[PDB]
């Protein structure tokens, strides 16, 4: 969480970007990482099963 | 992170709020309005 | 006011941190002595 | 009759292309023989071992996230293969040659077949036995990792700890503990101090007795694994104040006296699974003077060091010649008994690695299946590794665009690209028409399928309402307009449908034109433009629905058009240029069955069930078959004929005999 | 990932420095964050093939002096023809203790 | 720390470390550097 990128003011729109990585059973590995319309980062999860 | 080349990656297609969740009731993930927030999702080869 | 805390650490161990304060007034606990226990039956056929 | 579409070169007959496996039951399926990656070998098994995590797969006891090959329905059984080469890779492998005998570790191999890299084989020496050689690699090799690599034990000068001793691993172990010991005292270092002991724990009074009686010289003393005494007991008896490494094999609890019951310079190697419960912690405080805790799983070996194996079976055999070491107690177990053997590792009343012999493979297991699934009305479950779709050869037209029509597209490409072998049977072009304009997954697919093949296909999708067969003709010569490399339309399959609710009440003429302008005035459209273009279609394909068989609830215009397409279907089966339509159930993905589950209820109530997409392209694979082309329209549906006759009255005569149970 | 660290840094980097492994693994730590009790790491670090090893020197002073030696003749011996160094050596007098 | 508790291989492995400036650090890179040489001297020059 980069909490030193949260602006001051609340933004319209916020993006998004899932890349998928893979399937093992039953279960799905992902990763997303949410940014600012103007590319700041502000989360960033590696890993979601 | 550079915006301009994720979405020339992830362009395959484009789709609305309606197309995007009538999907996600394909998964068995019923939502209400007041969890509906994604607008435009386009898709591409596995990132989105 | 002594409160003793007991944390589930693995199978049978124990984590044990104990705290004070003044009661009616105080917010500010100040860890005092901690340890950690473990739930494991001995073999007593090595006693008296 | 279930024997109605006659089978597709899809299957697998072949039964040199055959070799069987394990299923989750242990009981034989068969498989197609797999496509070989690069630097890698394929061995015919003549001896396999068993060991805790094929009791553990038995009974699914793991999550996926440990499966390597498989998954918890088609678990990986076996872990050694100890047999002949028979076939090396095209490419990358000059350590072997088919036909030689080698042993090593393969994944799933407890199959008359195992593939597996270079990498995890080395040439068995061919004065031991299979049996033996199966029973060698897992554990001594985890050994000789564990022990003498990560702890960089020495053998002279320092005490060893091996928890449960009897397992294979401890036995192993202390195989390994003595050759050294042997090894090194040969060789003017016959110094071994008293410092340097070996204490072992087992957990019952009987395998006390098996390691005195065999190791007496070499243990010095023996606890029992169920207590926690020992862990005082060690460093009451030591004169070094403890122990310099441990073999854990033991869970959870016993860790943390593991700890205390370490000299300044001890090390652990685990060989558990209580690590992985996330947030669950050792402490630091066991931490202070030098330790070295190090985990264990064996995929070091399976990628870097092979260089123990081979060490281990040279020196172990060398040693056993003249004989101051052993190989563990083998236990055989015949083909038959794989079930009795896994249930049999449970027990823990035995002693030693149990190994399964493929010796009596062929004839008490192989041929009678052989025999077996030659059965006719068996329709052979065998799935090759590729599609093939033999009737599409230069062209295809799909009508509608959204739904069960990618799926479809999707497995008719993929069939496609594999299908480069032949010099005609490359699809070439696909046509879309459909009445709405364009949706968002069949453009996916076309994008999808352009990024993975270049321009090796075209799409070409002209939206147009399909109930004039003027502008159908118009589109199609504008198709022919776009590029001057369209291949001449060999097929068209009819997926356009509309769906409407009309109780009879409401019924209007609009209602049943809506309905069948899309359904049954496009496919007489249809069957026109093949009339004018001289289209010799293999494949003219209709969908139709169980509602012009059985009678739908309040779609009577859906139901009478699918009929209009059974109808027309063999009006072109009689005059010539066959057809074939189909009267499908539900879809279970991809529907309005597939998004909301009261009308998957709702239709359970009247019986159907929704059949599964594999059975669906099954049904389209053998249909596009020129054999079956031949043969009239029919329905196909997952019925629960009990309760379709009890919600249909005039279907009781019809299909009666399709009962099992008549009620009294 | 990388195949060992020899942590030298303090409490917080540890945590990084495990998932900064490859599945094979290892880390040497050079620290005494170590001794803080009740203070612990989490076997969730430890799925894969890792091996977390402390330091102190003592074992050296009890068991292998044929480092020491092997490092020094090798040393001058490499510094002689000329692909090894020593680091460098700063002097002080007698005085400047 | 090296070459005998991790059984480290100056040929097939990669290794980190920390504050390179210390004097632990400047050592383990000199040991690194013989031993890669050494390696080459001796027909195993390979070094992936």
């Amino acid at each position: 969480f980069y909490s030193s990128n949260v602006p001051s003011t609340r933004p319209q729109f916020i993006y998004a970007f899932a890349k998928f990585d893979k399937i093992v059973g039953n279960s799905t590995h992902g990763s997303l990482d949410i940014m600012l319309e103007d590319g700041t980062l502000l989360i960033s999860i590696k890993n979601v099963k | 992170l550079d915006i301009e080349k994720l979405k020339s990656q992830c362009s395959f297609t484009t789709l609305t709020k309606s197309e995007v969740y009538n999907k996600l009731l394909l998964l068995s993930l019923p939502y209400g309005p007041t969890f509906q927030r994604v607008e435009s999702c386009s898709i591409g080869d596995g990132c989105s | 006011h002594l409160q003793t805390s007991i944390t589930p650490t693995t199978k049978g161990e124990f984590k044990v941190e104990f705290f004070i304060k003044d009661n009616r007034n105080s917010t500010k606990w100040t860890k005092t002595s901690n340890g950690r226990i473990g739930l494991f039956k001995h073999n007593p056929k090595n006693n008296k | 009759e279930p024997k109605l579409l006659s089978p597709s070169n899809n299957y697998e007959k072949d039964t040199n292309n055959l070799y069987l496996n394990t299923n989750s039951n242990l009981d034989f399926s068969f498989q197609c023989k797999e496509k070989l990656p690069h630097g890698s070998v394929e061995i015919k098994v003549m001896s396999t071992g068993i060991n805790y995590k094929d009791n553990l797969f038995y009974r699914g006891l793991l999550p996926q996230e440990i499966f390597t090959k498989g998954d918890i329905y088609s678990p990986p059984f076996g872990l050694e293969c100890a047999g002949y080469i028979t076939r090396v890779a095209p490419s990358g492998v000059t350590r072997f040659k088919v036909g030689d005998q080698v042993v090593g570790f393969a994944s799933h191999s407890l199959s008359s077949l195992a593939i597996t890299h270079q990498d995890k084989i080395v040439l068995k020496p061919e004065n031991i036995s299979f049996n033996e050689a199966a029973a060698v690699c897992v554990v001594y090799a985890t050994s000789y990792y564990s022990i003498f690599h990560i702890g960089a034990f020495m053998a002279d000068k320092e005490s060893i700890l091996v928890h449960s001793a009897t397992g294979g691993v401890g036995l192993a172990t202390l195989n390994l503990l003595k050759w050294k010991r042997n090894q090194l005292k040969k060789h003017g270092n016959s110094e071994i101090s008293n410092d340097a002991s070996i204490y072992a724990t087992v957990g019952s009074k009987e395998k006390v007795d098996y390691l005195q009686e065999k190791y007496g010289d070499l243990i010095t003393a023996i606890y029992n694994s169920r207590d926690t005494e020992y862990c005082d007991e060690i460093k009451q008896q030591s004169a070094q104040g403890g122990v310099d490494l441990i073999l854990n094999t033991l869970s959870g609890d016993y860790l943390s006296a593991n700890f205390r019951s370490l000299s300044q310079v001890g090390r652990i190697m685990d060989l558990s699974v209580t690590q992985l419960v996330e947030n669950d912690s050792l402490d630091f405080s066991n931490f202070k003077y030098h330790v070295t805790y190090s985990t264990i799983d064996l995929e070091r070996a399976t990628t870097y060091n092979s260089k123990i194996v081979r060490d281990i079976l040279t020196e172990v055999f060398d040693a056993i010649s003249d004989g101051s070491l052993e190989n563990i107690p083998v236990k055989v177990f015949p083909a038959t008994q794989v079930k009795t053997a896994i249930e049999y590792i449970n027990e823990r009343v035995h002693i030693g690695k149990i190994v399964v012999d493929f010796e009596n493979f062929e004839q008490d297991i192989l041929k009678p299946a052989l025999q077996e699934k030659e059965n006719p009305i068996q329709l052979n479950k065998v799935k090759k590794l590729e599609h093939t779709c033999d009737t599409l050869n230069n062209t295809i037209l799909i009508t509608g665009q959204t739904g069960i029509a990618v799926h479809i597209l999707k497995w008719i490409i993929s069939g496609s690209v594999l299908n480069s072998n032949k010099s005609q049977q490359q699809v070439t072009d696909f046509i879309i028409l459909s009445r709405s304009s364009l949706k968002w997954e069949l453009e996916n697919l076309i994008n999808q399928t352009k990024h993975k093949y270049g321009d090796r296909f075209r799409f070409h999708y002209k939206s147009v309402n399909i109930a004039d067969l003027n502008s159908t003709r118009t589109a199609i010569d504008q198709v022919y307009s776009s590029c001057k490399n369209v291949s001449p339309i060999k097929s068209v399959l009819h997926f356009a449908t509309v769906y409407e609710y009309i109780l009879p009440e409401d019924i209007t003429q609009t209602v049943i034109d809506n309905t069948h302008n899309p359904k049954a005035v496009g496919a007489i459209n249809l069957h026109n433009l093949s009339i004018e273009k001289d289209w010799k279609l293999e494949n003219f394909i209709l969908f139709s629905s169980i509602g012009a068989i059985i009678g739908g609830s309040k779609q009577c215009a859906y139901s009478s058009a699918n009929l209009v397409l059974d109808s027309l279907s063999n009006y072109r089966k009689s005059i010539g240029l066959a057809s074939t339509s189909i009267n499908w159930g539900g879809l279970d993905a991809g529907g309005v069955a597939a998004t909301d589950k009261s009308v998957a209820s709702f239709l359970e109530g009247q019986g159907i069930l929704l059949v599964s997409l594999s059975k669906i392209l099954g049904c389209l694979d053998s249909v596009f078959q020129p054999s079956n082309s031949h043969l009239s329209n029919f329905m196909l549906s997952s019925f629960n004929i009990d309760n379709l006759l009890s919600s249909a009255p005039q279907m009781k005569r019809k299909m009666g005999h399709h009962l099992t149970n008549y009620k009294t």
